[PDB]
């Protein structure tokens, strides 16, 4: 119904540099009504909700339609899958339940986005 | 150009039947007949019916359990599919294709339904405090978006769109939630409701201030 | 009834591009698995490619991998086939093709006519009609036989009838060969009664679509 | 990626005889077989589908059968119409895979062939070729051979032949062989031939013309 597309796919970068992991609301969706990250760990194949502000720091364009997350002073066990979640026009009351909503027409998660730290 | 198109309301949590039938009688075999049901964007197979033994499993998990023609309907020339769980995320067009064997394998039906579902909201709540005025009303459970109205119930008149705030929410379950708060200069005895209206049920609540 | 018309075949050098439509009508096109399948001149029928209903899923021969790219339009009902860096193992008969609907195959294959495709260096010259007179080498007991020779074309097909088609019994044309030079021939003969050399007027009329070429010739018996 | 072996991919039978063409797949298909006829510069034509099922307007002579890896297409009573190639295509799976083809030739009586031969034209020669042309018409088997000789020289290298399909009614051949030379080289010798020699002729036969 609605998509998010995430870029990139897989990363793999050096311990201490940081990483940026980019979305976008593809059209026809009107603009950007809230951004939720998350992330997984390796093991549990769960997700948990990532807190913004901090050494998580996201950069939103409401023009472009996108939004970024930059990870800073990473660490080797940063590494899983993480997932974006967007949505058009519209908010939420909490992270738990957005990519719950597949295929609705307002809400959508990115494709994922693997990162193996050394 | 399609044999037929069709569009059907469905409400969120019930079964619909998305019809895909001729003027029924009994003239159609089983064995003869090859029937597909597909979503019309991501040609996803919904379900189908062929004469020889099928694997199935080609439907994705979404529609395997939960949809589903009659046999006996077939046998009528009623080849409607039947959903029963629907939720906001089926919103979306459906494509029906019929084929006979006994013909040169020939399109015999060919519809599309657009499924646009849909779901009431709550019977608003409108309070009213104050400031040196301030009226909020809240809507739960309802889809598509809503939209909202203040209507002055002294001579059943709208109060303009700018004087209201309006929000809205995408809850769990996939529903829509609305805050709208109007502000307006104080006059003697207000007067005004809150009208809340679903445009696909063509439904419209309201409760007024006392 | 179900109709597929290919478009957009001929003649291309080695190392040229060509694109092949197909015009679909009769089914609801957007449904269906579409592919181009061929057939080289005498040798058999070898399938080039397929594309299924939205087109994310597509399948290339080995031979022509990296090369063509199969198209589709749901919208307008019609297929292509985008061809470049053509050499001459790619000179065949095209067929469009309507394929099943599942994911295993249920439907059979619904057959184009096909459209011929030539890659060669050779350039489209119509062809040369040339008489075989009736005489008395070619004729016994009561039967003469009288031709038509039509040499160095290029590329084909000719079309021979005799005598705008009324003349159909004991009519043999044979197939073309490809020639040396890379040109084609072909011999059109009849088999009529002797009476008729002196008293009915044979003509043989050959066109040739690539060229724009349409000849009548009286085949005049040599007496 | 699946790959079909047809067999065997050659045949002759004589009218009303039964003829029998085997198709085996690299892996199982479950009646997802077709077979296809095709008559020479004309598309395949839609034999039969899902294994045996004839598809609208087939001769009931014709037969399918097989299941699984083996497969069987059958021709009752063969008829001079029959001459044509048969193919077996699986549609069980993307890509869909055709086997080689069966060629099917109609076992008649030894028919010898008539004989006839063709100077070259004015205009040709005009032009400056000249294509001198010997006709062998309504004989049985297709093997035979033609061999020009000008003034008793054997040539080779600069002639053609071509050989028609079997004929609807009788499945006999026809084939014409073109020598071709220069204007120059037609008009040095002054003696051209072409001798044929064929299972139904007792003797090789000979036609000839002197000119030029
Ligand atoms: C709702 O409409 C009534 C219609 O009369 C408004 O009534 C007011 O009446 C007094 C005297 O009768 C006028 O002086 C006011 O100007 C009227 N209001 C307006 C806006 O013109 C009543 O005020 C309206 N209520 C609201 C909240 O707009
Ligand atoms: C059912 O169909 C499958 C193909 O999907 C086939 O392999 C299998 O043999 C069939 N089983 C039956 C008819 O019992
Ligand atoms: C209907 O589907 C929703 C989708 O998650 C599910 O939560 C709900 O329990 C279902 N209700 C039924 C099957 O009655
Ligand atoms: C909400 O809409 C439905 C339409 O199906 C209607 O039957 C129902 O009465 C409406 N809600 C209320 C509270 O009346
Ligand atoms: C009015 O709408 C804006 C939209 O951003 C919202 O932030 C605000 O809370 C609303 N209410 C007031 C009183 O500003
Ligand atoms: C309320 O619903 C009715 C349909 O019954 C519609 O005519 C009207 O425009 C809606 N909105 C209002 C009254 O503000």
């Amino acid at each position: 119904g609605a998509r998010v597309d995430q870029t990139p796919r897989s990363v793999t970068k050096e311990t201490g540099e940081s990483l940026t992991i980019n979305c976008v609301l593809r059209d026809p969706s009107y603009a950007l009504g809230s951004t939720c990250w998350y992330r997984k760990k390796s093991g549990s194949t769960n997700e948990e909700s990532i807190s913004k502000g901090g050494r998580y720091v996201e950069t939103v364009n409401s023009g472009s339609k996108s939004f970024s997350l930059r990870i800073n002073d990473l660490t080797v066990e940063d590494g899983g899958t993480y997932r974006c979640g967007a949505t058009d026009t519209v908010r939420i009351y909490s992270c738990d339940y957005l990519c719950a909503l597949n295929g609705h027409r307002d809400a959508a998660c990115g494709g994922g986005t693997v990162v193996t730290v050394n | 150009g399609d044999t037929q198109e069709k569009e059907v309301r469905a409400m969120v949590g019930s079964d619909v039947e998305l019809s895909c039938a001729c003027p029924e009688g009994s003239r159609f075999d089983l064995n003869d007949v090859y029937v597909y049901w597909q979503t019309s964007e991501s040609k996803t197979v919904v379900t189908y019916h062929i004469p020889q033994n099928s694997s199935l499993e080609n439907v994705d998990s979404r529609y395997r359990n939960r949809a589903l023609m009659s046999p006996a309907g077939m046998l009528r020339g009623d080849f409607s599919l039947r959903l029963f769980n629907v939720t906001p995320q089926d919103e979306q067009k459906f494509h029906c294709l019929v084929l006979s064997q006994s013909l040169g394998f020939q399109e015999v039906l060919s519809v599309e339904v657009t499924l646009h579902v849909a779901a009431n909201f709550s019977v608003p709540v409108v309070s009213a405090p104050h400031s040196p005025l301030t009226f909020t009303c809240t809507s739960i459970n309802g889809y598509p978006r809503p939209n909202v109205y203040w209507i002055n119930k002294t001579d059943n008149s709208l109060l303009d769109q700018a004087l209201q705030n309006d929000t809205v929410f995408l809850n769990m379950r996939g529903l829509y939630d609305v805050v709208s708060v109007l502000r307006i200069a104080r006059t003697p005895s207000v007067n005004i409701g809150c009208c809340i209206e679903n445009v696909l049920l063509q439904q419209n609540l309201t409760v007024g201030s006392q | 009834e179900v109709q597929l018309v290919e478009s957009g075949g001929g003649l291309v050098q080695p190392g040229g591009s060509l694109r092949l439509s197909c015009a679909a009508s009769g089914f609801t096109f957007s449904s269906y698995w579409m592919s181009w399948v061929r057939q080289a001149p005498g040798k058999g029928l070898e399938w080039v490619a397929y594309i299924k209903q939205d087109g994310n899923e597509k399948y290339y021969v080995d031979s022509v991998k990296g090369r063509f790219t199969i198209s589709r339009d749901n919208a307008k009902n019609s297929l292509y086939l985008q061809m470049n860096s053509l050499r001459a193992e790619d000179t065949a008969v095209y067929y469009c093709a309507r394929e099943g609907i599942l994911w295993f195959g249920d439907l059979p294959t619904f057959w184009g006519q096909g459209t011929l495709v030539t890659v060669s260096s050779a350039s489209t010259k119509g062809p040369s009609v040339f008489p075989l007179a009736p005489s008395s080498k070619s004729t016994s007991g009561g039967t003469a036989a009288l031709g038509c020779l039509v040499k160095d074309y290029f590329p084909e097909p000719v079309t021979v009838s005799w005598n705008s088609g009324a003349l159909t019994s004991g009519v043999h044309t044979f197939p073309a060969v490809l020639q040396s030079s890379g040109l084609y021939s072909l011999s059109s003969v009849v088999t009529v009664p002797s009476s008729s050399l002196g008293t009915q007027t044979y003509i043989c009329n050959v066109n040739h679509k690539p060229s724009n070429t349409k000849v009548d010739k009286k085949v005049e018996p040599k007496s | 990626d699946i790959q079909m072996t047809q067999s065997p991919s050659s045949l002759s039978a004589s009218v009303g005889d039964r003829v029998t063409i085997t198709c085996r797949a690299s892996q199982g298909i479950s009646n997802w077989l077709a077979w296809y006829q095709q008559k020479p510069e004309k598309a395949p034509k839609s034999l039969i589908y899902a294994a045996s099922s004839l598809q609208s307007g087939v001769p009931s002579r014709f037969s399918g059968s097989g299941s699984g890896t083996d497969f069987t297409l059958t021709i009752s009573s063969l008829q001079p119409e029959d001459f044509a190639t048969y193919y077996c295509q699986q549609y069980d799976s993307y890509p869909r895979t055709f086997g080689q083809g069966t060629k099917v030739e109609i076992k008649r009586t030894v028919a010898a062939p008539s004989v006839f031969i063709f100077p070259p034209s004015d205009e040709q020669l005009k032009s400056g070729t000249a294509s001198v042309v010997c006709l062998l018409n309504n004989f049985y088997p297709r093997e035979a051979k033609v061999q020009w000789k000008v003034d008793n020289a054997l040539q080779s290298g600069n002639s053609q032949e071509s050989v028609t399909e079997q004929d609807s009614k009788d499945s006999t051949y026809s084939l014409s062989s073109t020598l071709t030379l220069s204007k120059a080289d037609y008009e040095k010798h002054k003696v051209y031939a072409c001798e044929v020699t064929h299972q139904g002729l007792s003797s090789p036969v000979t036609k000839s013309f002197n000119r030029g």
